């Protein structure tokens, strides 16, 4: 959205809704699989294949996200300086799922 | 900052298995690959294969699969080198290295860096 | 062992020398990692390049390199007595595997 961060529901006074929110700008995410996999088809009756991962050439990892902390920490400040105006002057927190 | 001071002279007869070893020094054991060379006399190295010492998992170039295992050790630090099927072909100095940087987040194992060395033991079949 | 390579390229002191390192495809070609090595003579090789044209610690200006697509070469600029020595190059392999050069003598008049 051009404008602010914007916040949206149904009506906020109940907890079950979901609430969405469109950030002012975005931030950037980078996910990776280092293990460098290898495919094999095996065939099944008539001329009808099916592939699976073959053997993991090189070393094993695991794979992984990477978000830049620096812009997240500004993002979530922002979006609680923004969701403290709906509800009246709380506390804000944000837990696990 | 780094020494590596492997064993002396090595004596064995063709068709066994040669104890090669090297002992890492001056710095933590678990964070650098370990790399193996080959020089035979007159001719350029040829690489052996990598070893991941935080975890037991080997590889080996393809005109010495089968013929190569290794073992690691975090105790000492002094990782082994197994060369079943010896011959005396094989009559070369066997060389210790360590490699790249080991991390959870990108592989390094064929970094060909070999930032450090071992000192050339003269391993001779026959 | 593969990666055939300019096995002895004499001098004299003064002039520089490009010493080549020549891939097939994957070993070269594929990736950007390569790196020369310095054999004093009958003894243990010692470290000079990573990553093709870049330094360690303890390592001078003339030992240069750089990639030229399908082979690299390291530029022993302004070469001198010092160079006795063979200079291996190894590089990525493919797969996993690292291969090694197979030598290149430098001989000082
Ligand atoms: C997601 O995000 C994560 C971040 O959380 C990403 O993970 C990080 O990714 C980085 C890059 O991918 C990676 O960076 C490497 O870190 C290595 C370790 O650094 C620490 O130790 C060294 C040594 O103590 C300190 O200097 C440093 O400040 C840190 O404390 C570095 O060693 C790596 O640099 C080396 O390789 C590069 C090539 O890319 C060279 O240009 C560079 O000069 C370094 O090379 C020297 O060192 C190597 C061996 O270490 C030698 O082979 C080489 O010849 C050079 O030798 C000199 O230095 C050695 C000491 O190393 C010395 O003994 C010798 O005598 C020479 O003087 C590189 O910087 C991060 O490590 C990694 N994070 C973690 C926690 O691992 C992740 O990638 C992201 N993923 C995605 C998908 O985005
Ligand atoms: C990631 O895995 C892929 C898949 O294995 C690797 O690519 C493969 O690497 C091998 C190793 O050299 C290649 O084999 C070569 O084939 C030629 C004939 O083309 C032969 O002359 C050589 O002796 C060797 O057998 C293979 O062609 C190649 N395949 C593909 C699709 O690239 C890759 O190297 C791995 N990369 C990393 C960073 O782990
Ligand atoms: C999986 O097991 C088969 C035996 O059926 C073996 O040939 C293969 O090498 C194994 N692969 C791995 C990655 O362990």
């Amino acid at each position: 959205a051009e404008k602010e961060i914007v916040i949206r529901s149904e009506n906020l006074t109940n907890n079950a809704k979901i609430i969405i929110v469109h950030l002012n700008t975005s931030v950037e995410i980078v996910c990776t699989r280092p293990g460098n996999n290898t495919r094999k088809s095996v065939r099944i009756g008539p001329g009808q294949t099916f592939y699976a991962t073959g053997d993991i050439i090189g070393d094993i990892r695991q794979a992984h996200c990477n978000i830049s902390e620096k812009q997240w920490n500004e993002t979530l400040q922002k979006v609680g300086k923004e969701l403290q105006k709906h509800f009246p002057n709380k506390t804000i927190k944000y837990e696990r799922s | 900052q780094v020494q590596l001071v492997q064993s002396g002279a090595q004596m064995k007869n063709p068709g066994a298995s040669v104890k090669v070893s090297c002992a890492p020094s001056g710095y933590t054991f678990t964070d650098f690959y370990i790399h193996w060379l080959r020089q035979a006399p007159g001719q350029g190295l040829q690489w052996m294969g990598w070893m991941n010492p935080q975890t037991g998992r080997t590889n080996t170039a393809r005109n010495f699969q089968g013929r190569v295992t290794m073992t690691r050790d975090t105790s000492i630090g002094t990782a082994y080198m197994e060369l079943r099927s010896l011959t005396s072909d094989d009559t070369a100095i066997y060389y210790c290295t360590t490699g790249g940087w080991i991390s959870l987040y990108y592989d390094s194992s064929y970094y060909p860096n070999f930032d450090h060395w071992g000192q050339g033991t003269l391993l001779t079949v026959s | 062992s593969a990666l055939t390579q300019p096995a002895s390229v004499s001098g004299s002191p003064g002039q520089s020398i490009t010493i080549s390192c020549t891939g097939t495809k994957y070993d070269v070609g594929s990736h950007d990692l390569v790196s020369w090595y310095q054999q004093y003579p009958g003894k243990v090789p010692k470290y000079m390049i990573y990553e093709v044209n870049k330094r360690p610690s303890g390592v001078s200006n003339r030992f240069s390199g750089s990639k030229s697509g399908n082979t690299a070469s390291l530029t022993i600029s302004g070469l001198r007595a010092e160079d006795e020595a063979d200079y291996y190059c190894c590089s990525f392999g493919g797969s996993a595997t690292v291969v090694c050069g197979g030598g290149t003598k430098v001989t000082v008049l």
